[PDB]
């Protein structure tokens, strides 16, 4: 109903750019692409209609983080909408505020919601405000061994330190005794103060057999919030996602509906109005403990996208247009379960030494197309050279079938069909 | 040989029709010129060297020349070009 | 019977080396570039299509079979439109 979008520009690289270009071409919207000098041999450059260079004299990883160049290139090319992707400016409210001040549309939540998210304190307070139980532990950041000692004495003996200033694993070590406790705390504090910024640490209860379930949330500006479905990704080598399964493995209907209701209530209370992810945690006895809320679109969205046969990028574009959810004809009672899907990622890590990423030149490449097999090629082609400056993703593969063993067997055949030499 | 001829070309043809026809025939085959470097247009791409050609405001591309084969049977050579990330063979 | 149910719509197309201009006459030669266009609900079956392939003048002239599954007829029609636009087979 509002000002239609005539041009969309994106600030990521690899598979997200390709996906959004397909989405825009489906709606007949002109595409604008950006790239760095050290990254001039990809495919998304020739896929779009026009391409421009950024970060001419910057670092290869820092070239995509320079806001003013993106702002001016968007201003000069009459760009109306910009997509943030994930992993590049998506979780920094400064870019969103600058885009809003520049008169360009931003595909995503308001800067206020982003600022509310991010740091764990505000999200944790909002969680305890209404339902959605969180893991027991300290509230304020802990920097003293004494208060850590009382916190360990009160709750339980096995504890793990969780740090701030970065969502990565960093120094996640678990304390099981007393003698190692002091030395581990001192080492973690030294690493936080030296290798990182704020030495904010928190003491909590490490779950012996964790199981985390994700839920997607889609919102509009008319105060309508719809949950897509749940996700399980318990396969973690250390703390990173490896293999994704689309539906719940074995969840009680009461558990799944209660989790859905809690996620919807949290989204409504925060008033989220775009596509985001809500992360929880399930114990063997069963206790949904809040972890965090992702304000961007996750890379593992394709499983839910395939189960419900709903295109999320089209939904995001149309909701950024202004059209309400009923206009799109998307209703919570209009979606249903259809089959199962398994998601896997092709990396260039040596699977023997330490999962250490490898570098080289691809000599032989063939791909496997199957029945419920869908492929997303990032930079895989004949005579390609992979750079160590960025991540090491070749192909994102999704396998869909009527049953979990069926999808597993189909994916096994598909990977057996893949042929990468060099 | 007219598909989008404009009045400017109409007036140019009345000036020198023969060379206009020859120029149009040459341009149709080998493609759009005056996007190349002058030394590139006169001399050509030296082997094992990569250069850049600008086409439109965003359409920008790179070429690298690899090698040249020998005469096969009919006085034909094969040339291997390396585009942005791919390989093409031309005869 | 009870376990079989309709779910969505589908469109099927096949690419062929025939000239739609004169007489749908088949064409033979060597392919110089091939690219894929698989997407969200796009299924592709490649019979014989690779860089530098040669098309025999006496066998079948089928290259690729493309299929779209979507929620509605216009959706799948648009997916075929975009996928066919993305495909590039030159020469
Ligand atoms: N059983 C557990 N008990 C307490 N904390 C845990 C437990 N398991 C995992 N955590 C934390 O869960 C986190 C998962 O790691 P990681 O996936 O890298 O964070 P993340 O979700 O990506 N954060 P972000 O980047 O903001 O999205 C690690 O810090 C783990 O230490």
């Amino acid at each position: 109903e509002y000002k239609p979008i005539k041009k969309v520009m994106v600030a990521n690289r690899g598979e997200i750019a390709i996906r959004v270009f397909r989405a825009c071409t489906e709606l007949g919207i002109r595409t604008v692409a950006i790239y760095s000098e050290q990254d001039t041999g990809q495919m998304h450059r020739q896929k779009a209609d026009e391409a421009y260079l950024i970060g001419r004299g910057l670092a290869p990883v820092q070239a995509y983080l320079h806001i003013p160049d993106i702002i001016k290139v968007a201003k000069e090319n009459n760009v109306d909408a910009v997509h943030p992707g994930y992993g590049f400016l998506s979780e920094r409210a400064d870019f969103a505020q600058a885009c809003q001040d520049a008169g360009v549309r931003f595909i995503g939540p308001s800067p206020e919601v982003v600022r509310k998210m991010g740091d764990k304190v505000e999200a944790r307070a909002i969680a305890i405000a209404a339902g959605v139980p969180v893991v027991p532990g300290t509230d304020a950041p802990i920097t003293s061994l004494h208060e850590a000692h009382e916190f360990s004495n009160t709750y339980g003996f096995p504890i793990i330190f969780k740090a701030a200033y970065g969502g990565g694993g960093r120094g996640m070590r678990v304390v099981h005794s007393y003698e190692e406790l002091e030395e581990n705390y001192t080492r973690a504090y030294s690493e936080a103060l030296a290798a990182f910024g704020n030495g904010a640490l928190f003491v909590e209860k490490f779950i012996e057999k964790p199981r985390h379930i994700e839920v997607q949330i889609l919102g509009d500006q008319y105060g309508n919030i719809l949950h897509l479905y749940e996700r399980d990704c318990s396969i973690q080598r250390r703390h990173q996602k490896v293999v994704e399964i689309a539906p719940a493995a074995h969840l009680d209907p009461q558990l799944r509906t209660r989790l859905t209701s809690d996620s919807v209530k949290l989204a409504k209370q925060v008033g989220y109005e775009n596509a985001g992810t809500v992360e929880f945690l399930v114990d063997r006895h069963g206790k949904h403990y809040f972890i965090e809320v992702n304000s961007r679109l996750q890379v593992e969205h394709t499983v839910t996208e395939e189960i419900t046969d709903v295109d999320l990028v089209h939904a995001q574009i149309h909701v950024a247009e202004g059209r309400s959810l009923p206009d799109l004809g998307l209703r919570q009672e209009n979606i249903r379960i259809n089959g199962c899907a398994i998601q896997c990622r092709v990396t260039t890590e040596d699977p023997a030494r330490s999962f250490q990423p490898d570098t080289g030149r691809i000599e032989v490449f063939r791909s496997g197309e199957g029945m419920g097999i869908r492929l997303d090629n990032a930079s895989a082609f004949q005579g390609a050279v992979i750079s160590p400056h960025y991540d090491s993703l070749l192909v994102k593969v999704i396998a869909h079938g009527k049953d979990h063993p069926t999808a597993a067997t189909k994916m096994s055949r598909a990977l057996a069909e893949f042929r990468v030499r060099g | 040989h007219g598909e989008e001829v404009t009045p400017e070309d109409v007036l140019s043809a009345a000036m020198y029709p023969d060379v206009f026809a020859h120029f149009k025939d040459f341009t149709a085959t080998f493609g759009p010129l005056d996007s190349l470097n002058t030394r590139l247009f006169l001399q050509g791409p030296k082997i094992a060297e990569e250069f850049e050609v600008e086409l439109e405001r965003g359409k920008t591309l790179h070429i690298k020349a690899l090698a040249v084969s020998d005469l096969n049977r009919a006085g034909q050579r094969q040339v291997f070009f390396e585009l942005n990330g791919q390989l093409r063979s031309i005869l």
